[PDB]
C-alpha cells in the first residue's frame, strides 16, 4: 500500500521488507511538499515506489508482481529462520551423498581461463546447496554482491557472494551496506553464514570517498568479526586487499577458509605491486622500460597472485578442487554446528552508522 | 595449462602429492623398520574411514637459521584436522618422525594449536599422537614458544573437552 | 551523526540530554533515494535503544515522525520537558487544515485562501503548543525556560540509578 | 613446591612475582622414575591457570621446558621482563652446538674437541641472551637490572583490574 511519513521507519527497523510493483510506496516527505520546497517535480512512483526501493534506496529487500507472490515470499523466508532467536533454524536433516556427481565436476571448470573473462556466481552458489535452491534477497540492489538463503543438509544457511559479472565484483557502499545487514541478520538468529569470494578490491571514486566508504565499507567487517555463527569461506578467484580481509577472512574470526587453485590472494594486483616494488629498477635504463616492467609484473603474479602463501601460514585452511567444494562445507558445517563463542560484556557494540 | 584453470588444477595435484608423502622414502623405510607406523597410516586407523579432513596440509616453516631454509616440507612434520571416532566429532594431530625427526617448530606448533582451539570451539576430544625427537633446535625460542601455547591450551581444556595422548 | 553519539553514550553510561526545535525531515528526491527511510531509523533505534538515564527539552518545534525520533518519550526517554513555546503536532497548520478541513476549503472558492488563511491561524492557536502533550503525559512538564537547568540538575541526580535493559539477544539488528 | 603456592595466591587474588634462573631439570634416573612428568607439569597448569595478575623477571639462566614452566608469556604472563644477563635458548650451547654442528665436528677429529670448543663460544655470543626473545615479544623488554622495582609497581598499578577467566569446567584435571 502506502507507507508514508514517519511511520516508515516502522518497516525499516525490521528485518525484511517486501514490496509490489506499482501498488505499493514509501515515502517520508510526500511529492507535493519536495515541489514547494525544492521545486523538484516527481511522481509517486519514482520518488518511492517498489523498484525504487529496491534498486536505488536499498532500502526494501523483494519487488513482487503481485501480491499472492509478496506473500509466498514471506513464507519463503520465515522457512529459513527460527521463531526466535533462542532455537536454531528450522531443519529437516537429510544426510548428503558427497560422492563426486556430474553437478560437482562442472565447478572444476567454471572459472575461465581469462582472469578478465566472468562467470556467473549464481553458479557456484546453487552448486553447493539442497537442490540447488537459493532464495535471494534484494538482487535488484547491489548485484555487485549477492545475498540470500538455502540449505545444507535440510539445514538454513545464509549466503553472502561477490558476483564477477557486476563491477567485477568488486565491493561498494552499496554492496558492503547490503551485506553487512544480512549478515547480522543471520547471526542474531543463528542462522550459519557461507560467504563466496571473487573481489578485486573497492570500486574507486572520489564519490565513494566523500559518501563515506570509510566508515559505510566497515560495517561489513564489523559484521564478521562480531558474528558467531558458523562460518565457512571459499575463494574461487580474486582477493586483494582490505576486500580479502572484509570477505569473511579467517582474521575476523572464520572458522573454515578454503580457496580453489584459481585463487589469487595478495595485498594488491601485480602491476599496482610491481610498481611499487620495483620503482628504482624500472627507473633504472628508461631504455626497455616496460620490458622489464611487464616481466617482473609476470613474475610477481606467478610468484604471488595465488592461494599458496596463505596457505603456508594457515590463512586458508585448504587449498582445494573446486568439484570438493559441496564435501567440505557439508563435513565442516557438521562440526561446526556446535561452535560456541562470544564477545565481551557490553550492553551493545558501536558499529559504524 | 599453468596459467590455464585445467593447468592450476593439475599444479593442486601435484603438492598433494608431494605434501602427503613429506618424509623420504628411507626415512619412511628406517620408521617401518623400527616397527612403527607413519603419521598419515595412524589417523587412517583411528579415524572412521573416510571421514578425515586435513588442515595445514600446505603448511611450510619460516625459519632461516642454521640452513633449516633449504628444504620446507608440506605439512611442516605434522598431520593436523578433524573427523568421526565412531561417529562422533574428533580432532586429531599426527606428529611426523619422517620430518626432520618429527622435531617441533613454530608452524608445526601453530597447527597444533589450530586443531586445539578447533576443539574447543565445537567441544570436541582432541586425540594427540605424538612421535617426535624433541625440540627443533634450529628454531631456537621459537620453538619453545610453541610448547607454551600448547601447554596453556592444555590447561584451558583441562576438565572441558577430553583430551587424549597417544604416545608411539 | 547523532545515532553513532547516542549508542557511543549509552554503550559508555553517559546521560544523554536533548534539545528538541525541528520542524521535519529534509524534503527532496535525494534524501528518499539515498535511503532516509533506513537511514534516518538509525537515530530512532539508538534512543529505544539506550538504557542511561535520557531528559529531553523541546524548545519550540516537534511536528510528526521528528517529535519521535527527538529522544520522546515513546522511545523510552525518562524526563520529557517543553517550554511554552514548544508546538507538538502530527504536522504543520497549513498541511494539517489542508486534509482536516478539505471540504469547506474547496466549498465556494470566493475566499479559499481566506478561509483557509483563517483556518491556519486557529489551527495553530488550538494545538500549536505542548498542551495536549501534556494532558497525555507525552511530556511530563511545561516549563519556563529559565528553569530548564534546575529540571536537568534534579532529574539526573534521581536518574542516576537507573536501571534497564533490553530483551536478551547476541546484538540487535539496526538499519545499516 | 611452587605449583600449590602459586594455586593458593591465585585462588585468594594475590598477584604472583616470577625470578628466572634456571638451567633446567635436575637430571637423574630418580626425578623421572619418581614421575617428574606428571609433578613436573603441575607448576606448568598453575601458571596458566592463574588470573592474578602475572609479572615475570629472567635474571640469568631460562633454558628449554624450564623456561616456559617459570612463568612464561606463553603460559599467559602478563608482563615478561629480561635483564641483559638472561639467557633464553633451547638448551645449552653445548648441547646445542652437539647437535647443530654434530657434522662439521665429527670431521677432522683433529681438532675436534677443538672447533667444538670455539662453536661453543659462538652459540653462546649469539643466542645465550634475551634479543630473539625480544625481537618476538615473549619478553616485552630488556631492563638494567636496577628499573626492577620500577617495572614491578608500574606494571601492578595497571595490572590489578585484570579480567580473565578459563572456560566453564566443574573443575580442571590437573596432574596429581
Ligand atoms: O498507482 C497509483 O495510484 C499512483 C501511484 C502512487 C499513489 C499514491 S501513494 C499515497 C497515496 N495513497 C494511495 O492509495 N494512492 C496515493
Amino acid at each position: 500500500g502506502p507507507c508514508a511519513g514517519g511511520a516508515v521507519y516502522s518497516p525499516a527497523i525490521t528485518d525484511f521488507t517486501v514490496m509490489v510493483d506499482q501498488t505499493s510506496h514509501m515515502f517520508i516527505t510526500g511529492p507535493d511538499v519536495i515541489k514547494t520546497v525544492t521545486g523538484e517535480d516527481v511522481g509517486f512512483e519514482e520518488l518511492g515506489g517498489a523498484r525504487t526501493h529496491n534498486s536505488t534506496s536499498g532500502v526494501a529487500h523483494h519487488m513482487a508482481g503481485d501480491e499472492k507472490d509478496a506473500v509466498e515470499y514471506v513464507k519463503q523466508l520465515l522457512s529459513y529462520l527460527p521463531s526466535n532467536n533462542l532455537s536454531e533454524p528450522p531443519a529437516f536433516p537429510e544426510e548428503a551423498d558427497l560422492a563426486v556427481t556430474d553437478e560437482d565436476a562442472e565447478l572444476d571448470t567454471i572459472v575461465p581461463d581469462s582472469a578478465n573473462q566472468p562467470y556467473d556466481m549464481h553458479s557456484v552458489i546453487e552448486h553447493v546447496l539442497d537442490d540447488a535452491e537459493f532464495f535471494e534477497t534484494q538482487p535488484l540492489f547491489a548485484p555487485n554482491i549477492l545475498t540470500g538463503f538455502g540449505r545444507v543438509e535440510g539445514r538454513p544457511v545464509g549466503i553472502v557472494a561477490n558476483q564477477p559479472m557486476q563491477f567485477a565484483g568488486c565491493l561498494d557502499i552499496t554492496a558492503s551496506e547490503k551485506a553487512a545487514r544480512f549478515v547480522r541478520t543471520c547471526d542474531a538468529f543463528n542462522v550459519p553464514v557461507l560467504t563466496f569470494v571473487d573481489v578485486p578490491g573497492f570500486l574507486p571514486g572520489v564519490d565513494q570517498e566523500h559518501d563515506g566508504i570509510i566508515r559505510r565499507g566497515a560495517k561489513l567487517i564489523f559484521a564478521y568479526a562480531e558474528a558467531t555463527v558458523p562460518l565457512i569461506t571459499v575463494i574461487t578467484r580474486k582477493a586483494f586487499g582490505g576486500a580479502y580481509l572484509v570477505m569473511g577472512s579467517k582474521h575476523l574470526g572464520a572458522d573454515l577458509n578454503l580457496a580453489w587453485p584459481t585463487a589469487q590472494i595478495a595485498v594488491m594486483g601485480a602491476q599496482g605491486a610491481v610498481n611499487i616494488l620495483h620503482r628504482r629498477t624500472i627507473a633504472d635504463a628508461g631504455d626497455d622500460a616496460e620490458a622489464t616492467r611487464a616481466r617482473l609484473i609476470q613474475e610477481y603474479e606467478d610468484a604471488l597472485l595465488n592461494p599458496y602463501t596463505a596457505a603456508e601460514r594457515g590463512y586458508v585452511d585448504a587449498v582445494i578442487m573446486p568439484s570438493d567444494t559441496r564435501r567440505h562445507i557439508v563435513r565442516g558445517l557438521r562440526q561446526l554446528r556446535t561452535k560456541r563463542e562470544s564477545l565481551p560484556p557490553k550492553k551493545h557494540g558501536n558499529i559504524p552508522l | 595449462d599453468i596459467h590455464t584453470t585445467a593447468g592450476k588444477l593439475a599444479d593442486l595435484r601435484r603438492r598433494i602429492e608431494e605434501a602427503t608423502h613429506a618424509g623420504s622414502a628411507r626415512a619412511v623405510e628406517k620408521q617401518h623398520a623400527k616397527g612403527k607406523l607413519t603419521a598419515r597410516e595412524r589417523i587412517d586407523l583411528l579415524l572412521d574411514e573416510g571421514s578425515f579432513v586435513e588442515l595445514d596440509e600446505f603448511a611450510r616453516h619460516r625459519s632461516t637459521n642454521f640452513g633449516l631454509d633449504a628444504n620446507r616440507p608440506y605439512g611442516d612434520g605434522v598431520v593436523t584436522g578433524y573427523g568421526t571416532v565412531d561417529g562422533r566429532p574428533v580432532a586429531v594431530f599426527s606428529q611426523d618422525f619422517t620430518v626432520f625427526g618429527g622435531a617441533l617448530g613454530e608452524v608445526y606448533g601453530q597447527k597444533i594449536v589450530k586443531v586445539m582451539d578447533f576443539a574447543l570451539k565445537t567441544g570436541c576430544p582432541v586425540v594427540g599422537i605424538n612421535d617426535s625427537g624433541g625440540a627443533r633446535i634450529q628454531e631456537g625460542v621459537a620453538s619453545l614458544g610453541a610448547y607454551g601455547e600448547i601447554f596453556r591450551r592444555n590447561t584451558h581444556a583441562s576438565g572441558v573437552i577430553p583430551q587424549i595422548s597417544l604416545v608411539v
